[PDB]
């Protein structure tokens, strides 16, 4: 996920005089895509487009993974739209990242038709695609309608991971049923999966948190750097989904802390004498309060110890061309992360009027809360 | 009102930095600009050209306005305009003329422009390019400031280059400025 | 019924085209309508985008009273003859400032002379009722101006015009010379015909090629305008002179034909030799002697300016939106208004903002200075539509004046608000 060498190693090529081939763009926008640097993505596609080198499907199921990690469901269309005129067929991990990027964001309803568009093409649906339509049914309040997909994973291969695992009990912990989900819990801790999948699970019970006890997780959190960003961000965002919704706050958002010192979460804040802001665009409901915590807490560490306040101070929640919409209220994320402020904290802060995408608090607004 | 102060603000910041020429400041600003929620701006975008183009980096300039044609803004002409002068220090006459081509699809007057290219290239030493700019413009109808006219057959003809020189003294004449003894001197000195 | 210009307007006397069509006089595509501004020139079809120029008006020379530049003098229609003592007169005067008046004692001398186009022609010339030159003016007039250095020129030149009447019509003068201006209002209605009428040009009459100062019946009634439809062109052949509308031009029915008298010049001098003001006068002058400075190339930017400093243009395709704030007055504006343009480097935008107010400053100070506000004005001139012509025009220069001193304070602003997206 490191652009900086991408940037390098291109200026590099581009100087000793070789046009760079096809895949190279690949791999780039998917670096990208993890950071969100979009607009960085962009120009790296668009050289593949100015080279004019013809561009493999390959490329195509990078862009809209790239464009789904953020959650802009009309590039996502435009870019399906532009599939369909170039020549390509539409694979297997096309649908997975246009599923993926309407999860995050709304528009419910066109998952279920995508996926039965896949069963008409014959799509043959594979794990993530399971996996996919199982989380179609999870952002909505049908807890206990997605319980058949868990029962198809269960039956045509083995228990589903931990990133489902903990959904699932994140689901049942949003409802009405507290104490009759400790059994599904205790499942999942006392069967027969993966070695690693049994020590994950006794990190959120009991206390387990030490200078030594908690030392033990750290191998577990550095091991997963095999997947290569593509599932590990998603594992430590479900996790802090499970761990902050039910249990203890002080527990769960800390693990943002070595997450960030891994390199995996950038762009979580941005500090900066004339901005002050928070980059949530790509993460689900949960996590944000928790960050909130710190940062309210971090600034006031900061306000004893004085330090000039900044002009605007904003929430980037959801970014893209859909920003400038009175339909961005509808968004999974925006159900949630209002709630949470609203309960903490006086709100001055509310959508702005020239961006309708985000939550902003004025420099003198501000001021008033922290004190 | 509440943008307008914000807005105001922001942008003493990005000037400070293009000023002093760090382009890697105003791209966090640039970022700062998408947290915020700031609009993104031609005027924005038109600082950190002027950054690169203050220190001759011809990727960057040319990186920066990659993404702002991609933004879709139509870009402001001073922009382009520093990239025809950098571009034209350095010699590279296409990639100069293509910025050209560009600035006429979106509709704008292409003659300040074309003068500051050629003007340029013969102060850096590339004088068989600027001669093959003018013709080229020429042909077109574009005119020409009499100062060029004059740089361009002097120069030639110090060199050596009978051909170009009369070429570009008939195109003179044809768009409606006349020889003086001036041209003719110059002329002579490779003629005799 | 359409609207169109012309249709305010209504047709003139038949005879003011007959008297010239007996003579070789040829009008093509061409009304004449009249008003109370006096005679203007409309068209009549539609004429598309065209590759070449065509002719609108054919005036043979004839028709025309003429005089050369330079020392020997000689005058190509001829009316005067050898030894009549009119000559002596125009030999005494000084070769390179006065050719006005000059030209008035040849037209003085034309309404004398039998069957000469001017005895006819003279009679739709404007009388001294109808006439807007200030030689014609008196001292209230001058006074509400509200010009110290317009006023002044225009008495030095009134008192010109009698020095030369008691000159040379002093009471020996044979008879001839005496009934062409027996009272000295006379010299002036002519100096007023000269001034305002003359046209200069090259001409090649044969082989001889002199530049002229020429008198021109009908060519007189086109107007002013900024942003011309049509041109003056000698065809030597037929000794002819042709008003000609230029390449390129879409013009629609009902259109008015319009000239520009002179290029480059601020509003005093048409007052002085037309008395007309504009509005917009693209090379108007504002004096600030104030320190700052706006940086040059994003005034451009803002109001769409394109070209060289010397020719600066609106580009409207760039304007996809219909805009009308920016006319000849913005263009004005950026000639005159002190600016800094270096290098590339770009404006520290809190760094201008001093420099707008500032600037703002001296031109709230500049509409204080005079005795009535703008909107005082229109009152004066709405409340009286008769009156002196003279009058009109004086209180029409000041509105115009302060109207783009207004007009600056509003575009500086917008400035502001555009340089930061």
């Amino acid at each position: 996920g490191l652009h900086d060498d991408a940037k390098r190693i291109l200026l590099h090529m581009n100087g000793q005089g070789l046009v760079p081939s096809s895949k190279v763009y690949t791999g780039v926008i998917e670096a990208y895509g993890q950071a969100a640097l979009y607009e960085e993505a962009v120009v790296a596609f668009n050289t593949m487009n100015e080279v004019g080198s013809r561009p493999m499907v390959e490329t195509f199921n990078s862009l809209i993974h790239a464009f789904a990690k953020g959650g802009l469901y009309k590039e996502s269309e435009a870019i399906w739209f532009r599939m369909g005129e170039v020549g390509v067929p539409r694979n297997r991990d096309s649908f997975n990242g246009m599923i993926e990027g309407y999860r995050q964001g709304g528009q419910f309803e066109e998952a279920i038709k995508a996926y039965v568009e896949m069963e008409k093409a014959r799509c043959d649906p594979d794990e993530r695609t399971l996996e996919a339509v199982l989380s179609v049914y999870c952002f909505a309040g049908l807890v206990d309608e997605s319980e058949e997909q868990f029962q198809e994973i269960k039956s045509l291969g083995i228990q589903p991971s931990i990133i489902c695992c903990c959904m699932m009990l994140a689901i049942y912990a949003k409802s009405e049923r507290w104490n009759m989900a400790h059994e599904l819990l205790n499942d999942v801790m006392t069967n027969k999966t993966s070695d690693m999948h049994q020590v994950i699970g006794q990190m959120i019970h009991g206390d387990f948190d030490d200078e030594n006890n908690w030392q033990m997780v750290e191998y577990v959190f550095d091991k997963l750097n095999s997947e290569g960003c593509g599932l590990s961000m998603r594992f430590y965002n479900t996790l802090i989904e499970a761990l902050w919704w039910l249990g203890q706050k002080e527990r769960a958002a800390r693990v943002l802390n070595e997450a960030t010192k891994r390199g995996l979460f950038p762009e979580l804040f941005r500090r900066n004498k004339l901005v002050w802001s928070v980059d949530v665009h790509r993460m689900w409901p949960g996590g944000a309060c928790t960050a909130i915590s710190v940062w309210l807490n971090d600034m006031e560490e900061l306000f004893h110890k004085g330090e000039e306040l900044p002009q605007l101070a904003s929430v980037v929640v959801v970014r893209g061309q859909t920003e400038k919409s009175s339909i961005t209220r509808d968004f999974p994320v925006a159900k949630a992360a209002y709630s949470f402020l609203k309960d903490t904290v006086s709100s001055s802060f509310c959508f702005p009027g020239w961006n309708k995408g985000r939550i902003v608090c004025q420099k003198t607004q501000l001021k008033r809360i922290f004190s | 009102g509440t943008e307008k102060v914000l807005r105001l603000v922001f942008m003493e910041e990005l000037m400070e930095r293009a000023r002093n020429a760090d382009s890697k400041g105003v791209s966090q600003v640039i970022y700062d600009m998408i947290a915020a929620g700031l609009s993104p701006g031609p005027r924005s975008f038109h600082g950190f050209v002027v950054s690169h183009v203050l220190n001759r980096d011809n990727d960057g300039a040319m990186h920066a306005l990659r993404r702002e044609l991609s933004e879709g803004l139509r870009p402001l002409h001073e922009t382009f305009l520093a990239l025809v002068r950098l571009f034209g220090a350095k010699g590279l006459a296409t990639r100069g003329l293509e910025i050209l081509a560009a600035m006429e699809k979106l509709k704008y007057d292409i003659r300040q422009a074309w003068l500051v290219l050629v003007e340029e290239l013969v102060r850096s030493n590339h004088l068989e390019d600027a001669n093959k700019v003018f013709l080229k413009g020429a042909e077109g109808g574009l005119r020409a400031t009499d100062e060029i006219y004059d740089l361009l057959i002097e120069q030639d003809c110090k060199v050596g280059d009978h051909s170009n020189a009369l070429t570009i003294a008939y195109e003179m004449e044809a768009a409606g400025r006349m020889a003086t003894t001036f041209h003719f001197n110059c002329l002579l000195s490779v003629q005799a | 019924p359409h609207d169109t210009p012309a249709s305010q307007l209504e047709l003139a006397d038949p005879d003011f085209y007959k008297i010239g069509y007996v003579r070789s006089f040829r009008a093509y595509g061409i009304e004449f309508r009249e008003g109370p501004d006096g005679y203007g020139v409309f068209a009549s079809r539609d004429v598309e985008p065209l590759r070449r120029a065509r002719v609108i008006m054919e005036i043979p020379l004839e028709l025309m009273l003429t005089i050369s530049k330079k020392l020997p003098w000689m005058f190509f229609p001829d009316i005067i003859p050898v030894g009549h003592p009119i000559f002596d007169i125009i030999n005494s005067t000084n070769p390179e400032t006065d050719s006005d008046l000059r030209l008035a004692c040849l037209l003085l001398y034309a309404f004398d002379c039998k069957d000469n186009f001017w005895q006819l022609y003279g009679d739709f010339l404007p009388s001294d009722d109808e006439c807007t030159s200030f030689l014609l003016a008196t001292e209230e007039d001058l006074l509400e101006l509200q010009d110290e250095k317009l006023a002044s020129t225009m008495r030095e030149q009134q008192q010109r015009a009698l020095e030369f009447w008691e000159k040379n019509w002093h009471s020996a003068v044979p008879l001839k010379i005496k009934r062409l201006a027996r009272d000295p209002e006379r010299f002036i209605w002519a100096m007023c015909i000269a001034q305002s009428r003359s046209i200069n040009l090259q001409m090649r009459i044969g082989a001889l090629v002199q530049d002229a100062n020429l008198l021109v019946p009908y060519a007189d009634m086109m107007n002013h305008s900024f942003q011309p439809n049509c041109f003056f062109h000698w065809r030597f052949k037929d000794r002819m002179l042709e008003v000609m509308i230029n390449a390129g031009q879409r013009i629609r029915k009902g259109d008015e034909m319009t000239v520009d008298y002179m290029a480059g010049q601020k509003n005093n001098f048409f007052m002085q030799r037309y008395g007309f003001s504009s509005p917009v006068n693209p090379w108007d002058v504002i004096h600030f002697t104030g320190d700052a400075k706006i940086h040059l190339d994003t005034f451009l930017s803002v109001f769409n300016i394109s070209g060289l400093p010397g020719e600066y243009y609106h580009n409207s395709r760039l304007s996809n939106d219909g805009d009308s704030f920016v006319d000849g007055a913005i263009i004005a504006a950026a000639r005159t208004l002190p600016t800094w343009s270096d290098g590339d480097l770009p404006p520290i935008p809190s760094l201008e903002r001093k420099a707008v107010k500032e600037l703002q400053e001296e031109c709230h100070q500049m509409l204080a200075e005079f005795p009535t506000t703008s909107d005082e004005d229109q009152k004066i001139l709405d409340s009286m539509p008769d009156c002196r012509r003279t009058l009109e025009a004086a209180i029409k220069y000041r509105l115009h004046r302060k109207l783009l001193i207004e007009k600056v304070i509003q575009a500086l602003d917008i400035y502001q608000d555009r340089i930061l997206f």
